[PDB]
């Protein structure tokens, strides 16, 4: 087995800056090395072959370098759409892949846009009541959501999920869902989602009444 | 004595179309280039960055052998720094190429009286090939501003075209088999040497 | 554009078998090798094997030779991966990929979109899809945000599109969360307040492992 080692699990950069991803082969592989880009949710896309040749159609800000055991993928003038994991591969003896280096883009802060949604009538008729809060296009990733029912905090029944960095503006988004039974939902009137983010000392509050 | 299997390359039963050029990796063997250079059957034997009479005194980490068929007048395109449909759209050597280009007339095997149309070349491409890039795509080429919707038509061309080899053709339109030997010199152990 | 189109996600019982397909559009597979690659979150990308569609010869990583079989049909431009006697270690995304060169090994220039295989004894559960309508984020935003809640399905994945993909900008689909053996996810779409509810906005959900789909129009509440 030839092992391809990518020691960097994550790297950070800014739009317009440059970054270099490293790969080390456990044996000499000459120039039988390729590089691939994998955006979240998607399949790998080919970038480099023979260690340093770019395919037609691949932007010229991607460059491969190295011979032997030490290889580098360099990305210059980094764009938000370069948010991806980057994998090396050797094809000198069979085919083995590195463990991937995930790129993170640093950008300016951005307050979240918050929206709250009552349960669908269709869900209620089935006995359930999920109230959903979206916190969209904020930066940096760190954020707090607090659910309130008739003025008092609620923790049980809340599930949250964050996107990966957006490939167009490099912001994060987050989804928070408070699930409970229909009857519990009908026992209270006020439902509120409150988001606290370093872009403002005052929380962002959105609410509704049945 | 483990000789490099040159015969498998030069006397392969079939040869690829140039757009789909084949590459063989040659490693861990003894290469007697002099048998190749001393073979009169080769109409072309042009080396770059090495001298053909001294090939048997040199060692490489790997040798690659690319092979395909083109017509006579295109053999001159199989060289660094060349332009034209073959060099731009089918098989491109790098400027710093180190190796040898070998060709010979294959009219007796690749032509037929009813015309042989099985060998193809790419006639249209949106960009020039990068060195040693290989394009096997079949998508309709949009020559104008109208999208083609995957259908051939006006300004909407199938990108590959047949040579049409028949023995009667002039030499410049007769088939030539080509083998390009690329000599890789890395600073790692050599695995392909002369005797 | 060249596309390797793979078959849908599959739920497979432990011990059973499955056959994945990959159909190429934009080149003939007979001009290259077709490979299959496995991906899991912790173990990474692993090459399974590959095939020479001209002669039918396939070759495998020895770790996969007893359970993987790769075949190809050049007349339909399709490559297949057969996996037998599946275990939980076979839960993974499987990709088809093509090779650059023919005659020797090379990089993989084109990849299919991937097929999630889930090995479990649980049955498939299609999602319930619920519209998310305002929801007193009241005008006046120039923008209005709607969503769809895709609740209680198994296994992954579901795909969510909005107006059949014509609204791709301003869409965020959030990763699913697993609770009591069922997945739930949400998707949001932001459009100007002039189009909605003036114009229709619909989320299109597909759950390939149960072979089900749902469209849900987002209509103003009451
Ligand atoms: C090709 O075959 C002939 C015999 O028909 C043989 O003399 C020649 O050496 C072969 N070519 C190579 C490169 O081995």
């Amino acid at each position: 087995d030839i092992v391809m080692t990518q020691s960097q699990k994550f790297m950070s950069t800014s739009v317009g800056d440059r970054v270099s991803v490293t790969c080390k082969a456990s044996q000499n592989v000459g120039t039988h090395v390729a590089w691939y880009q994998q955006k979240p949710g998607q399949s790998p896309k080919a970038l480099i072959y023979s260690a340093s040749y770019r395919y037609s159609g691949v932007p010229d800000r991607f460059t491969g370098s190295g011979v032997g055991t030490d290889f580098t993928l360099t990305i210059t003038n980094v764009q938000s759409e370069d948010l991806a994991e980057y994998f090396c591969q050797q094809y000198n003896s069979y085919f083995t892949f590195g463990s991937g280096t995930k790129l993170e883009i640093k950008r300016a802060d951005a307050a979240p846009t918050v929206s709250i949604f009552p349960p669908s009538s269709e869900q209620l008729t089935s006995g359930g009541a999920s109230v959903v809060c979206f916190l969209n296009n904020f930066y940096p990733k760190d954020i707090n959501v607090k659910w309130k029912i008739d003025g008092s905090e609620r923790q049980n029944g809340v599930l949250n999920s964050w996107t990966d960095q957006d490939s167009k503006d490099s912001t994060y988004s987050m989804s928070s869902t408070l699930t409970l039974t229909k009857d519990e939902y009908e026992r209270h009137n006020s439902y509120t989602c409150e988001a606290t983010h370093k872009t403002s000392t005052s929380p962002i509050v959105k609410s509704f009444n049945r | 004595t483990n000789l490099c299997p040159f015969g498998e390359v030069f006397n392969a039963t079939r040869f690829a179309s140039v757009y789909a050029w084949n590459r063989k990796r040659i490693s861990n063997c003894v290469a007697d280039y002099s048998v190749l250079y001393n073979s009169a059957s080769f109409s072309t034997f042009k080396c770059y960055g090495v001298s053909p009479t001294k090939l048997n005194d040199l060692c490489f980490t790997n040798v690659y052998a690319d092979s395909f068929v083109i017509r006579g007048d295109e053999v001159r395109q199989i060289a660094p720094g060349q332009t034209g449909k073959i060099a731009d759209y089918n098989y491109k050597l790098p400027d710093d190429f180190t190796g040898c280009v070998i060709a010979w007339n294959s009219n007796n095997l690749d032509s037929k009286v009813g015309g042989n149309y099985n060998y193809l070349y790419r006639l249209f491409r949106k960009s020039n090939l990068k060195p040693f890039e290989r394009d096997i795509s079949t998508e309709i080429y949009q020559a104008g501003s109208t999208p083609c919707n995957g259908v051939e038509g006006f300004n909407c061309y199938f990108p590959l075209q047949s040579y049409g080899f028949q023995p009667t053709n002039g030499v410049g339109y007769q088939p030539y088999r080509v083998v390009v030997l690329s000599f890789e010199l890395l600073h790692a152990p050599a695995t392909v040497c002369g005797p | 554009e060249v596309q390797l189109q793979q078959s849908g996600a599959e739920l497979v019982k432990p011990g059973a078998s499955v056959k994945l397909s990959c159909t190429t559009s934009g080149f003939n597979i007979i001009d290259t090798y077709m490979h299959w690659v496995k991906q899991r979150p912790e173990e990474g990308l692993e090459w399974i094997g590959g095939i020479d569609p001209v002669n039918g010869n396939s070759e495998y990583d020895p770790k996969f030779q007893d359970k993987a079989t790769i075949t190809a049909d050049t007349s339909s431009n399709t490559a297949y991966l057969h996996l037998s006697r599946l275990t939980s270690e076979d839960t993974a995304v499987y990709y088809c990929a093509s090779a650059h060169y023919y005659g020797s090994s090379s990089s993989f220039p084109y990849w299919g979109q991937g097929t999630d295989l889930v090995t479990v004894s649980a049955k498939t559960t299609p999602p319930s899809v619920y519209p998310l309508a305002p929801g007193s984020a009241a005008q006046t935003n120039s923008m209005v945000t709607l969503g769809c809640l895709v609740k209680g399905y198994f296994p992954e994945p579901v795909t969510v599109t909005w107006n059949s993909g014509s609204l791709s900008s301003g869409v965020h689909t959030f990763p699913a969360v697993l609770q009591s053996d069922l997945y739930t996810l949400s998707s949001s779409v932001t459009v100007p307040s002039s189009p909605w509810p003036s114009e229709t906005v619909t989320c299109n959900v597909a759950h390939p492992a149960s072979s089900t789909k749902v469209d849900k129009k987002i209509v103003p509440r009451g």
